[PDB]
């Protein structure tokens, strides 16, 4: 009966690191693509409306 | 060995299968691909050397969803006949799916199913899964359940379908697809579940910290519940439940099969930390109506027979200090007629996490499924919000000129007035 | 599979189409020279549905193109995506336009469309399942105007199954452009009720009032002013060609939007549209697409819907997001402002949604309503007509083409009819 | 085994409540997070790895003091789900917190209590904070009193509020809340300690060398006084002392629950080295008025009934000594009819100092709780100040505009001269 809470407790560090890991990979692929699509806002403007 | 057999209809059909078999082959443990990187007969056959096969078929009109699939990851381990794509959608349209595209296509899904069956020697059983609003969920899903019900006779055809959610609506005209559905499915459904979308959207969003949920998340959760289902034909327990005891115990007549589900507990990883979780505590969370699936307040009903699952290290001792705690609870309500009321299954095997998941990793779990005539709640928001069309006629043009009669509806209308009728003369007491 | 055939008639139709096969031409990456250059696989899954293939790598679109007058064809062979299309499908008189809907009608509609009949049943045998045709083309001096019907009405004889929708412009009611437009739109408007299934209605001062207010272009063209046309285009066809949590093509729009046959008509809206200085301020999520969409100002037929009653109506979202998001802001407007649907239909708010959003933009949506807001458009045509044909010698012209004086009241009392239907329905 | 449920309403008690757990778990030797490096029912609760969470409910209408717990320190301790913060205060508004905004959120609250309760199954009793002046404090306490009345009936609800001060005032409507608060609080209330912020603020400095204390200094003391009265559940002791004896000597009569209290020895850090600090002279120190942390002079009033509570190298035989020697004052008076009207119970385990902490490592120390009629010294001045306010109908409009019926501000006028008469009528002699 005590063993099986072993079971749980080592996936339940783990896996919130693995939860962390998730959001850290997102946050980075949208900065990454919040700077293309800053590129991309900039030639709309500051190329085709300014040419 | 000891098989069941699943079908997927419909977008919905198909996205809820999709999580369903990724909780599958990460329980049983297979490759994307299919090979190894048991139980294993009653989910999946074996193709010689070292491939499996999953005894799934999707059918759908919409070839986009299926292509999805083919061009997935996952695409080396379905069986390319099993995935049957149409030309175009049924437009949300009854008729369509039941007469004019549906029997186009339905001799070829039929053919592969009984293929399909022979292989599965020791079949009990068929899961159907069914989107209400959709055209090709209820058009489609009438008809093959016709058929079936004949071809096969004396089996176990279980459903797991998704009810219109009282008020977030995404079809118009989806009230007069769930009426004429829901005439077809309770006279061919042997037991058929409900679920609906609103309810999950608060659960997945009070329960979980999740802010902004979508059809993945909602699908995890739903496939957690059908693989708890099964899971006591998968592994060993001290009290195996099979098909057939979930047909006897759950339903007290024939019309009055439709049960509810519940979940517990659903819990985020750091929420898990903080808590103990005893068997206690996951019992009384199965009653509260903030963890019910469908959104009906169990005080306005009452219940009828209840049915509880166990997975991991559960005692029987402590399953029987939880039922008889919950009796003495006099917010919940029982019939005089039936004050037993619970059959209570245990299983060992514990749930199965997945990476990049929703829920956490708790030693122990227990699903929860009952009749209560709470459901008949929702059948009235239903019937009102149909005669608040029909008596306009708002859209009758389109459904008679796809070859479906207009007597039809009042047919399905007296029906619907008919189950309600029986639901409230059950509920009474002498 | 899902296959759509494109038309394009007269000097306003070609136009638009062009900057309409521009900006499908750069949604799935197409060169100017018709080979594929693009960065992504998903743009080549179903390319069939608008394109057709040629041996080398190059594509051909699947557009027929039909005016009176060489001079339009001229600017469209002139322009940037002119070698593009196929030569053979430019179809095309030697004789004026007219400025006259009986002259295109009767003269030399008879003797055109033989020849484009042929040339379109080309097409429509080089697809499995065409879905249904495309039309492109104005109401207001005659040539798509009178022309567009007699093929539309063909169409239909030729193929019933299949889905007929137009883009039609109407007369404007103060920047009109022609002495005879209401008698031009009243005799179109009796054969776009019967045969038509979908219609969208743009009027130029709306989108004239669009540019000023929002996008703020000091001297706008006709190449700005359509390319917002061509926007609420792509996203309408955006399900067939690409993944999305709800897939919803057009004929499921024609069942939830059309409640009765000849209640059809409806006015389309795009978001979101930012003047490109006030870019940087917007946090642009879905509750912000959510106020441009049902915003009045943002719609392209010059009606307010407000002084109406909603039927109705569909909306569409381009990218990633939250299906409940969508879900609760579609219930949210829906019960906030019960004052403007009709309270027995429930659930008049359709969503769907498609996983790529467009270039540039993280997101995107289009709005699709059906309102009684447009018997003010053709309240405005009718009491002009009568003021027109009150001089009954103005007829004179339409005569010499023979038409009677008497399809003039008839096709007025068939419009008529199509207002009293809207009053009706609107308690 | 044994437990008790700690209930935290506003600035006051919240603020309080976290210097009463920085003293509670270094006493009892647990980490910030739960952790280390028993009793622990009493107010710990235990989760499977061996983390710990406290048993207490801290809410308030206002979150700006919920989130300094959230982002503080101690933020691992305390489940996410225990601290409930309401969107907008009861603006110092007695029917505002009590009808408009507190029963927006009272359900939630409740349904958190009942929850903890379960883990709780040895519960002995609640102790419950509130600030007599405030909105929230004194508003919201009302209706969670009068629910928790019908929800478990038989259990002792004792409290623990700050009266506000004789001279001594933060705001104008102060009197107004606390006389509807005093209505509700006489009703139901087993037995609610009482503390001013005056006598708080003149001993802080008269005791101990501080010239300027805070509000952290303040709570420290409060948080002394209740480890004590809850040091008996804890460690072993020569005389065991539960709730129900406090309930049953503390109070002769129903109406007449309301105690005072008083601690000592307090001294400084290097004053305590120069006095022996012997059982005398702790014991013989209690009864001055200076140490009274009620600004009410004894000798105006009786004495009916006294406790003592002692921690240390406490010796019965000096025991019997003391209280023989203070029953020869003839400064303190008895009421005839009660002679021996002492209860005195001994703990072994010594108070524990803070690090950080004003109080110097007494190596005995002594609490004291007794019921005296002085207390009506301080009624009169509640009673004469409201006739001030509403002689004029200062800020009736305020409170009747939140739904409150201004019948009832003559109806809780006359229940406090009720309650006034009741104390001259039990002081009388005969
Ligand atoms: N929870 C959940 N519901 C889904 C999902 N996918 C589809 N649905 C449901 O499916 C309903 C609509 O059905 P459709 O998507 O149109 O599928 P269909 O049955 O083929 O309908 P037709 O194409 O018109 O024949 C929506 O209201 C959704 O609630 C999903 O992934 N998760
Ligand atoms: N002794 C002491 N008193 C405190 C402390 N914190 C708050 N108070 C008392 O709380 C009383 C008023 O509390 P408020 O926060 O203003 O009001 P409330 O009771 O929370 O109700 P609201 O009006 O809604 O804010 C004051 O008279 C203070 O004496 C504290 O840390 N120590
Ligand atoms: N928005 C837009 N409108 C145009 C364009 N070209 C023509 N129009 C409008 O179309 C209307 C009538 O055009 P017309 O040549 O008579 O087309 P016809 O009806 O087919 O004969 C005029 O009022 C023009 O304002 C264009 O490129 N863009
Ligand atoms: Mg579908
Ligand atoms: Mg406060």
């Amino acid at each position: 009966e005590d063993l099986d809470e072993v079971k749980k407790i080592n996936s339940e560090m783990v896996a919130a690191k693995a939860r962390t890991f998730r959001d850290q990979q997102l946050e980075i692929h949208r900065q990454m693509k919040e700077d293309e699509k800053a590129e991309e806002r900039s030639i709309a403007d500051m190329l085709e409306e300014n040419r | 060995m000891r098989e069941v057999i699943s079908i997927h209809v419909g977008q919905a059909g198909v996205q809820i299968g999709n999580g369903c078999w990724e909780l599958y082959c990460l329980e049983h443990g297979i490759q994307p691909d299919g090979q190894l990187p048991d139980a294993f007969n009653t989910f999946f056959s074996e193709t010689g050397a070292g491939k499996h096969v999953p005894r799934a078929v999707f059918v759908d009109l919409e070839p986009t969803v299926v292509d999805e699939v083919r061009t997935g990851t996952y695409r080396q381990l379905f069986h390319p006949e099993q995935l049957i794509s149409g030309k175009e959608d049924a437009a949300n349209n009854y008729a369509r799916g039941h007469y004019t595209v549906g029997k186009e296509i339905i001799d070829l899904t039929l053919d592969r199913i009984r293929k399909l069956a022979d292989q599965c020697t020791g079949l009990q059983g068929f899961l159907i899964f069914h989107s209400f609003g959709g055209g090709t969920g209820a058009g489609f899903g009438s008809l093959l359940l016709e058929r079936l019900s004949v071809d096969y006779g004396k089996k176990s055809k279980l459903e797991f379908t998704v009810y219109p959610s009282p008020q977030v609506s995404t079809a118009i005209v989806e009230p007069y697809n769930s009426i004429l559905a829901t005439h077809s499915m309770i006279d061919h459904s042997d037991c058929a579940f409900m679920v609906d979308n609103e309810a999950l959207y608060d659960l997945c969003r009070r329960a979980l910290d999740i802010e902004r949920p979508t059809y993945t998340n909602l699908n995890r959760l739903i496939g957690q519940v059908v693989s708890s289902l099964t899971a006591s034909l998968r592994f060993d327990g001290a009290l195996n439940v099979d098909f057939t005891e979930f047909q006897t115990n759950l339903v007290p007549y024939a019309r009055i099969h439709f049960p509810i589900c519940s979940y517990a507990p659903v819990i985020s990883a750091e929420k898990a930390y903080h808590e103990q979780l005893s068997v206690a505590e996951i019992t009384n969370s199965l009653f509260e109506p903030a963890n019910m699936m469908v959104k009906c307040d169990p005080r306005h009903g009452k219940y009828m027979a209840c049915t509880l699952l166990y997975r991991g290290d559960v005692v029987p001792k402590d399953v029987s200090a939880a039922v008889a705690t919950i009796k003495t609870k006099r917010t919940i309500q029982f019939v005089d007629w039936c004050p037993t009321g619970f059959k209570m299954g245990i299983n060992y095997q514990p749930p199965t996490v997945v990476p990049g998941g929703d829920l956490a990793k708790v030693q122990r779990a227990v699903c929860m499924l009952a009749n209560t005539t709470a459901i008949a709640e929702a059948w009235s928001r239903l019937d009102h919000k149909f005669d608040l069309m029909y008596a306009k006629r708002a859209f009758v043009h389109w459904y008679v000129g796809e070859g479906m009669e207009e007597a039809e509806f009042p047919e399905a209308r007296e029906d619907l007035a008919l189950l309600e009728k029986d639901y409230d003369e059950v509920a009474a007491e002498s | 599979v899902r296959e759509i055939v494109h038309i394009q008639a007269g000097q306003c139709g070609n136009q638009i189409g062009a900057k309409f096969w521009e900006v499908i031409s750069d949604e799935h990456g197409i060169d100017p020279t018709g080979s594929y250059h693009g960065d992504s696989d998903l743009q080549l899954e179903r390319i069939n549905v608008y394109y057709n293939e040629a041996t080398g790598g190059k594509y051909v679109p699947r557009a027929i193109l039909v005016d009176l007058e060489p001079g339009t064809m001229d600017s469209v062979r002139a322009g940037q995506f002119g070698q593009l299309f196929r030569p053979d499908n430019f179809v095309f008189g030697q004789s004026g336009a007219g400025n006259n809907w009986a002259k295109g009608y009767y003269t030399e509609g008879q003797e055109l469309c033989e020849s484009i009949l042929d040339v379109i049943r080309k097409e429509a045998e080089s697809c499995d399942c065409l879905q249904g045709f495309q039309l492109v083309h104005s109401l207001g001096g005659g040539t798509g105007a009178g022309l567009g019907t007699l093929l539309l009405n063909k169409l239909r004889e030729e193929y019933p199954d299949r889905i007929l929708s137009t883009y039609s412009i109407v007369p404007s009611p103060k920047v009109s452009d022609t002495v005879v437009e209401p008698y031009n739109c009243t005799l179109s408007v009796h054969q776009l009720v019967e045969s038509a299934d979908e219609v969208f209605c743009i009027d130029n001062e709306a989108l004239y009032d669009i540019c000023f207010r929002t996008l703020k272009l000091t001297t706008p063209t006709y190449g700005d002013l359509n390319h917002l046309v061509s926007m609420v285009m792509s996203g309408t066809t955006c399900a067939l060609r690409f993944p999305g949590q709800l897939n919803s093509d057009l004929r499921k729009l024609a069942v939830n939007l059309v409640p009765f046959p000849r209640l059809h008509f409806f006015i389309v809206g795009f978001a979101p549209l930012t003047s490109r200085g006030s870019q940087q301020y917007r946090a642009l999520t879905v509750p912000e697409l959510t106020s441009q969409l049902f915003d009045n100002k943002n719609m392209m037929a010059a009606c307010d819907p407000r002084r109406g009653v909603y039927l109705t109506a569909s909306a569409h979202f381009r990218g990633r997001m939250s299906s409940k998001e969508v879900d609760e802001q579609m219930l949210n407007i829906q019960a906030r402002n019960t004052s403007y649907f009709v309270e027995w239909i429930p659930s008049n708010v359709k969503s769907a949604i498609c996983d790529i959003p467009p270039r540039g933009l993280k997101m995107a949506a289009t709005f699709i309503g059906n309102t009684t807001a447009f018997r003010e458009l053709f309240t405005r045509v009718d009491s002009q007509f009568q003021k027109m044909y009150a001089r009954r010698a103005f007829i004179h012209w339409y005569v010499n083409e023979g038409l009677e004086t008497v399809e003039f009241d008839e096709a007025r009392s068939n419009m008529t009819d199509l207002i009293q239907e809207y009053e009706m329905y609107e308690t």
